[PDB]
Formats: structure tokens, sequence, C-alpha cells
């Protein structure tokens, strides 16, 4: 049976094909593989082969608790067999599909054994029928079609049966044919009978290429259980999240919690995942045992809040907009919805990154439309249109006065607190009236004690000591020692690039207590204006700080 | 044209495997009539499983009509060296590029190197298998066109030369890049003529420059009325910024105006020696460096800062604070601009005065997050070559001293 092509396959340069023992088996399994292998000959599917092969592949017989089943392992050559074009990794996501009035599941009966093999490569796929006790030379075979197991069969299976689809798909444009691994689904928005009749003839064509599909009606109805989904006729889900709950919890414990909760936040609102990733932090061996912080409690259970409530989302409609609402959840965590009905949601995500040591609300709300944009694009195949809590005038501030490139969508301010905004802003100009610190701070970088001091134009001097410290958290030091001892409006003057660049990006967040205990006291403030002296260069204020913090 | 080049990878060396990027339906549908068409004329072919290479594909506009952009980056690494570049180019006054890139669509590939060539048209949320196809002839984008197209080009070009001995014509990937000291209207007649001579040759060829005025920018220095303390405090920081690359540079006099502990705000006069020093100091930044030379070994890397105001500050160099080049680039804004557009625009002419000037693209450093450039740069790119880019993440504490 060949009226399908072969695809030439070759094994990679320099190696020849696997000569793997056969392992001695049982009386029983001897048995299963001769009648099993006498089946299969009949059928084609694979031929006995004479004495001058070289190669060999271990064979099993096994029935997992009627039916026997066997099994090959083809470590070995797939090892030595040439890569293919990656099958289709990533699944497609239900909210991407269209509504269709029949749907129709086609299951594939034996996939692989239905596509022959390359001629030249059958003798790769050599193996043996231990005789009983080694009395007798064991019968040898090869395979003629598509081994299960083997390297190539899933790409080759794909290959095979796309080009077999594409005369009936051309005489059927109404019809929408999908193909993953050994199934089809088939949809249509014709009339019942007749997508019942269509269905038939496909099932003929593919019946003339050697593929049966169900002969019945086809076992398989809504609701789909597929990939951890639930696909009804009118909604799509998720499969029931279930959270375990322990004692102790182990990094592998940790790992599969933050999997379950990233796969239940498609589809429900507000899941958080932030804190328990926290505790994946340390990343060591999957049995080591995590105690739970009190906030990743928090989050587990307002999680198990969340998933007590059953939710499911809708299909796609091309010709309606799509629309996107981003909402804040906290510290550095926000959720999203993305939908084109008010209350419909097509589906739900997250986005909880840093990406850095600190940050503020405006630059992680453009990273969370950066996110939605790429999905967007990956599902639907074009951007949303976004509702945002947030006003034009302070992202345009931002962006403009960011010093990174931005790509801003056009997108209608919804007021819906929390607002997005800026908590604060650094001065562009000296403050005419306000006093003028310069400040400085200083650790030995052996005993890690320091010190952080400040000179004002008004003649007030003081130092503060450090213990456990470094050089630039003494600089930061000394800028929240100077915002504490000042007046509402401040000049301040630091030789510090680092601690210069972590206050002119301006966060609101940070994952140090003393940047956040700086970013309370200029939200604290009215005007501060934060300026730079090279070090050392006896500028005048800053020499009298770094004599005062060195001695 | 029978007789194919045979061509070759770098030993122990296997062909590209590059993700194909997400693209939006728009971009897939062009592609699609793109590729068929090119299918009908025997360009490209559909490949099966047996073939594991990939190269990413985008649809730009370059006029309405769409056009189909390879990325050739990965291959042209793995590619084999083909058996130069006249530094007179960058002294001539004017300099047209021409796009010669079809002409490639005339010479066969070599059958065995087909494979590498190919390429997958992505679907939509993974729904279908993307559509793969190889190139049968020599693609554009690929470094060994031009290589093995530059015998027929020489041929086509040799009597335009012979007629022609003071213009210069330099060839990089697709483009042509042709300078003359004429008058502009001669020049754009000279290049009219070659054009024609190429068309009644067979070469289809559906943007000028002026190397003479490019230049490294000199540091520039304020000029004020009343100082401030805070304003001699940024010239003092700026001078000292300069002084590692010029060395005559001085701060004493300027720096012993701020002795004392001062409020910012204070007006500080000029005294005779600072503004002396300062004068000085602004006919040392008249020179050009001392010790700066081109590596043809070594990398060229172009950094690029935002300075607001549709202004962009950029230097090439191939060790730090060794700058072969400084520039700022400028736009209109026209509220159809952006920050996207601007840096795209600024790359691409960055891109082009590398190539006039050295012969090959510099790596890009550009201040922009990932996400966002891999998925707007599409939009306004023109230029049928792709530069190496990596994306910088710490803001620029000097783009105050570059502006
Ligand atoms: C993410 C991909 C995905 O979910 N692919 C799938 C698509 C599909 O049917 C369609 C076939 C052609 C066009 C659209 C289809 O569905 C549109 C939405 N839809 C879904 C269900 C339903 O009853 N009615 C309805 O309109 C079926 C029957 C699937 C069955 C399994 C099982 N097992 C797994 C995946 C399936």
């Amino acid at each position: 049976i060949s009226p399908i092509e072969t695809v030439p396959v070759k094994l990679k340069p320099g190696m020849d094909g696997p000569k793997v023992k056969q392992w001695p088996l049982t009386e029983e399994k001897i048995k299963a593989l001769v009648e099993i292998c006498t089946e299969m000959e009949k059928e084609g599917k694979i031929s006995k082969i004479g004495p001058e092969n070289p190669y060999n592949t271990p064979v099993f017989a096994i029935k997992k608790k009627t039916k026997w089943r066997k099994l090959v392992d083809f470590r070995e050559l797939n090892k030595r067999t040439q890569d293919f074009w990656e099958v289709q990794l990533g699944i497609p996501h239900p909210a991407g599909l269209k509504k269709k009035k029949s749907v129709t599941v086609l299951d594939v009966g034996d996939a692989y054994f239905s596509v022959p093999l390359d001629e030249d490569f059958r003798k790769y796929t050599a193996f043996t029928i231990p005789s009983i006790n080694n009395e007798t030379p064991g019968i040898r075979y090869q395979y003629n079609v598509l081994p299960q197991g083997w390297k190539g069969s899933p790409a080759i299976f794909q290959s095979s049966m796309t080009k077999i689809l594409e005369p009936f798909a051309a005489q059927n444009p109404d019809i929408v044919i999908y193909q993953y691994m050994d199934d089809l689904y088939v949809g249509s928005d014709l009339e019942i009978g007749q997508h019942r009749t269509k269905i038939e003839e496909l099932r003929q064509h593919l019946l003339r290429w050697g593929l049966t599909t169900p002969d019945k009606k086809h076992q398989k109805e809504p609701p789909f259980l597929w990939m951890g989904y639930e696909l009804h006729p009118d909604k799509w889900t998720v499969q029931p999240i279930v959270l375990p709950e322990k004692d102790s919890w182990t990094v592998n414990d940790i790992q599969k919690l933050v999997g379950k909760l990233n796969w239940a936040s498609q589809i429900y609102p507000g899941i958080k995942v932030r804190q328990l990733s926290k505790l994946l932090r340390g990343t060591k061996a999957l049995t080591e045992v995590i105690p739970l912080t009190e906030e990743a409690e928090l989050e587990l259970a307002e999680n198990r809040e969340i998933l007590k409530e059953p939710v499911h989302g809708v299909y796609y409609d091309p010709s309606k907009d799509l629309i996107a609402e981003i909402q804040k959840q906290g510290q550095g965590q926000w959720t999203y919805q993305i939908y084109q009905e008010p209350f419909k949601n097509l589906k739900t995500g997250k986005y909880a990154r840093m990406r850095g040591a600190h940050t503020n609300d405006v630059k992680q709300l453009t990273e969370a439309v950066q996110k939605i944009t790429t999905e967007s694009i990956v599902i639907w195949g074009k951007t949303p249109k976004f509702k945002l809590p947030i006003q034009k005038e302070t992202w345009e501030t931002w962006w403009t006065e960011y010093w990174q490139a931005t790509w801003i969508p056009e997108w209608e301010f919804v007021n819906t607190p929390p607002l997005v905004k800026l908590w604060y802003q650094l001065e562009k100009e000296p403050i005419v009236g306000a006093e003028t610190f310069y400040v400085d701070g200083a650790a030995n970088r052996e005993t890690k004690l320091g010190k952080a001091g400040y000179v004002t134009n008004k003649g007030r001097q003081k130092v503060v000591p450090l213990t456990n410290t470094t050089n630039q958290k003494t600089e930061l030091q000394a800028i929240y020692l100077a915002l504490q001892d000042s007046g509402l409006e401040v000049n301040i003057v630091t030789d510090s690039q680092y601690a210069l660049g972590i206050i002119q990006a301006q966060p609101d967040k940070s994952e140090s207590e003393l940047v956040n205990q700086i970013i309370e006291q200029l939200i604290k403030k009215e005007k501060v204006y934060l300026a730079w002296v090279p070090a050392h260069k006896g500028i005048g204020g800053n020499e009298q700080v770094d004599k005062l913090v060195s001695a | 044209p029978i007789e194919t080049v045979p061509v070759k990878l770098k030993p122990g060396m296997d062909g590209p495997k590059v993700k194909q990027w997400p693209l939006t339906e728009e971009k897939i549908k062009a592609l699609v009539e793109i590729c068929t068409e090119m299918e009908k004329e025997g360009k490209i072919s559909k490949i099966g499983p047996e073939n594991p290479y990939n190269t990413p594909v985008f649809a730009i506009k370059k006029s309405t009509k769409w056009r189909k952009l390879v990325d050739f980056r990965e291959l042209n690494k793995r590619t084999q060296d083909f058996w130069p570049h006249p530094a007179g180019l960058k002294k001539k006054k004017s300099v047209t590029v021409l796009d010669v890139g079809d002409a490639y669509f005339s010479v066969p590939l070599d059958e065995d190197f087909r494979k590498y060539t190919a390429f997958t048209i992505p679907s939509i949320n993974n729904e279908t298998p993307g559509i793969r196809y190889q190139y049968n002839v020599l693609p554009q984008g690929w470094k060994g066109s031009p290589a093995i197209f530059q015998s027929s080009m020489t041929k086509i070009l040799e009597p335009f030369k012979k007629q022609n001995p003071d213009i210069v014509i330099y060839q990089y990937m697709d483009d042509l890049y042709v300078g003359s000291d004429l008058e502009i209207g001669q020049h754009r007649t000279k290049i009219e003529e070659l054009r024609q001579h190429l068309l009644r040759w067979g070469l289809t060829t559906p943007y000028e420059l002026h190397p003479d005025k490019w230049t490294v920018q000199p540091i520039v220095l304020p000029e004020k009325d009343s100082w401030t303390v805070n304003d001699i405090q940024k010239l003092v920081g700026k001078l000292n910024w300069a002084s590692q690359i010029y060395p005559g540079i001085k701060v004493r006099q300027l720096s012993k105006l701020l002795r004392g502990t001062k409020a910012l705000t204070e007006v500080i006069p000029l005294t005779e020696e600072a503004e002396l020093e300062l004068a000085e100091n602004r006919e040392i930044l008249k020179e050009p460096v001392h010790g700066v030379y081109y590596d043809p070994s070594k990398d060229l890397i172009a950094e690029i800062q935002k300075q607001g105001q549709g202004q962009w500050t950029y230097q090439i160099y191939q060790e730090p604070f060794k700058n072969l080049k400084t520039g700022k680039y400028a736009r209109m804004r026209g509220a159809h601009t952006n920050d996207v557009k601007q840096l795209t625009e600024a790359v691409q002419k960055i891109t082009t005065e590398s190539i006039v000037i050295w012969g090959k693209t510099p790596k890009f450093k550009l201040p922009i997050q990932k996400e966002t450039w891999e998925t707007w740069w599409t939009e306004y790119w023109q230029a049928t070559w792709i530069p190496e880019w990596e994306f910088v993440n710490t803001p620029p504490l000097v783009k105050l001293w570059y502006q």
C-alpha cells in the first residue's frame, strides 16, 4: 500500500545504523510478539529480512492493567537519525477559534502504521524476536511504515496528512480542517445533515488513502477534554484546578503550584504568583523544603478564593473589535482581560515582572501593554484597542521624559481606581531659597563599616554611622539622610553615579527597603532637585562632606 | 547560467535554525501572495519535513505594494567566504544608492545548498503548520548572491566604468553605491545613464547621500550671560568628562569659583582666569582626537541616546572612548512621528554611513525594550539589509554630555 509518497530520510553524517542487542524475554511476551508481528506482516507494515542485516533494535511486549501492545526502543536509532522540521509544539489557544455551527472530531486509527517509510531507510529499523532460550535464531523483521517511537514519525505523518487533505480541502472551501497529532478537527456552518454528509465524504477520502476514522458515530461529543481545556459548543474553559494542601512544601511542590496557577490565570482574573516564585528564588534541589512566607500564604489564600467560582471564556468573532483592559493588582502585579463584548472575556492574564531592582507603575503598565500586544498578535493576528487606567498627561510626561524609546498604542482613559499616576516628580532646575545639602557616604571594604553625612550651605553638618554596608548603600543612605533632615524643598548634591542613576529613574517600588524609604521621603516632599558633581575634584561643598565622611 | 557555483558552509557548521516570528494577518496574507507568485516563477519551491533549517521572513513596504524581506543574518554568519572597499567613496560630493537585487533572481542556486535557504510563512495561533519554501535562485539578502553575481556585474559595468573613470562604484549586498564630484544635475544625469545601461542589459532597478558634509561632531560648551553654582557644576562635570578624550582641558580656575559651601542658585560671576580658561577649553575642543584608527578585524559598535524633541545622538567606535564617528540625527515631528520611527530611521542612517565609510554594518546598542523593537521594527524598515543589535537597559548618564 504505497499511494502515499515517502519522505527521503538520511542518517546523521558519519553515523551507521543501530546495533543494540535484544534483551531476552519471557516465553509469553515472545508468543505475543510472534502473533502481533504475524498480523502486522499480513498487513504489510513489517517484513521478514535476510540474515545479512547488521542492525538491530530492542523489542518488548507489555499490557498495562485486555490487549497486548508491542513497544520498540528506538533511542539509539533516534540518536542516529537526521533532524526534521520541528512538529507543531505550540497548541492553538481556544480563545483564537471562531465559533462554528457544526463541529466534529475524527481520530485516525493506527496513524503512523498507515504511512510508508522511505525504502533505503527501512533496513535501519530491523528488530529481532528472540527464540526460546536461544535454541535457534530469532525472527528478523524490519518496518515498512512509520514506527511508533521513531524520531521522524510525527513530522512525516503530519506532512503526508497535509498532502492527503489538500485535494478534499480544495473541493470544500466552506469546511475548516485542523490537524493535531493523529486527530482531525472539522468545522462548518452548513446544516447538521449535510455537515454529516461532508464528514462522511472526508471519511471516505481518507479511507481511500488508507486512514481509518471513527467508523460509527464519532465517539467524542461535547464537551471536549483536550490539553487541560474544556471545549463547549458556545464557550471554553480550563479543566478544574486542584491546589494541594500541605504542611511542608518542597521546591517541586511550589513549582507545580505556580504551574497550575499560571494555567488558571488564562481565564481566572486576579491570579497572583509573585510571592510563591519569590519562594522559588533559591533554585536548589527539588526535594529541599521551603518555608512559606506570610505574603505567600496570603497569596495562595486569595488564589484559593478566586478558584472557588467557575469561569468560562468565549470564542472569537472577526467582525467585532478586540479590546484589552488592564488593572493594577497591588505591589508590582497586574491583571488584564481581553474581550470583544463587555462581560464575555476572550481570555485573561497577568504581568508581575520587575525586570530590574527598581521600577515605577507607568513602566510596568507599558510593559504589560507590550505583553498583551505580543499575545494578541500570536492568538488573533492583530493588536487590540486598549482601555487603560491612566491619563494622557501622566503617560505623555513619562514617555517624553523617558530616556528609552517606547511605543504607545491608541487607548482611551477609563476612570477606574486605582489609577496609574506619578507619585512624585524631581525638579528639572535648582530650587531658589531651598537648602543645599552636599551629601557623601563611605564604607570600609573590609570591615563593612561606614558612615553617611551631609554639609549644607546654612552651616549644618551631620554624620550617621552604619554597620555591614557597602559604598553604594552609603551613597543612598546619604541621600536618605539629606531627605530626612531637610524641609519640604531641598537641593541635593552627590558624587555617586550609582545613586544618581537610581533616583533619576524615579521608581515607586523597589526590592531594597532603603530605596523604598527614599521613595516615601520623596513622595512626602514638595520640590527635590538632585545634582551631580565629579568626586575628588575640589568642587566645594562636595569636598567638605568628602573630608568629613573620610575622617 | 546552467552551471551553478558550488557553495559550502564553514567547516563544522550546520545550517540555520532560527525561530520564525509571529506576524499579523495582513503581513501573512501579503507573504502568501508574494510567495505564490514567486513559486509560479520557479524562484522558490515547497519542501518536506526532511528539511530542518529555517530563516525568518518579514513583510515591509519599502510604495503601496508589500515586499518580502528575509533575515539571512544567521545563514550569512554560517556561509563560506568568497574570493574590496574603496576609501574614496566617502570623499565624493554625491553618492547615490541603487537597488540591484532583482538581478540575483536570474542565477540558479547550488542544488545542494538550497535546503539551507528554507523559510516558513507562519500561521495565526498555530492553527496550521507554516508554509515552508526553499530558494531555487540566488536570494536577496544572502551574502553569497553578490559574490556569485560579481563577475556578471563586472561585465555589465565595464563599459560605464570605461566611459567614466572618476566615478566610484562600490557594491554592498543588493546595493550599488555610485559617487562623483560632479554638479548635482550632472551627477543625477550620470546616475540615470547608468540606470538605463543596466536596464537595457536586463538588470531591473525599480536615495542620494553627501558624505562630503559628514564629520565627527565637536563637543560644545554652553554660553550664558549669568552663571549659577549649578551651571558651573555642570560645566566642570562636562569638561571633566571630555578630559578623558582631550588631554589639555583644565578646570582648576573654574572650580575655584565654587570654593566654599554655596547654594545651588547663587549667581557666580565669571572671573578673568576662569573665563580665559573656559575660552582656552573651547579652543581645545575645536581639534580632532589624536590616535583613533580603524581596525578591520574588530567589530563596529554604534550607541544611540534619546535626547528628546526628536533628537538622537550616536557614536560609532570599536574601543571605548575611541570614537571613529559621532553624530546627531533629527526629524520634524508633524504629529505623525514616534520614538520607534525615529530610532529605526536613525539605525538605517547610521548603518548607511558605516557602509560608506568602512564597508560593513555596525553592532547596535539600542535604547529600547527588546520585545518592543522586535514588534515594531518592520513598520518603518526600508533597507534590504539587517544589522546586528542588542538592547541596553542602563540609562545613559551621559545623554547631557553628548547633547
Ligand atoms: C485550540 C485548538 C482547539 O480547541 N481545536 C479544536 C477545534 C475543534 O473544533 C473546530 C474545528 C474547526 C474549526 C473550529 C472548531 O472549533 C470552534 C469552536 N468550537 C469548539 C467546540 C465546539 O463544540 N464548537 C465550537 O464552535 C474541536 C472539535 C476540537 C476537539 C478536540 C478534542 N478532543 C481538541 C481540539 C479541538
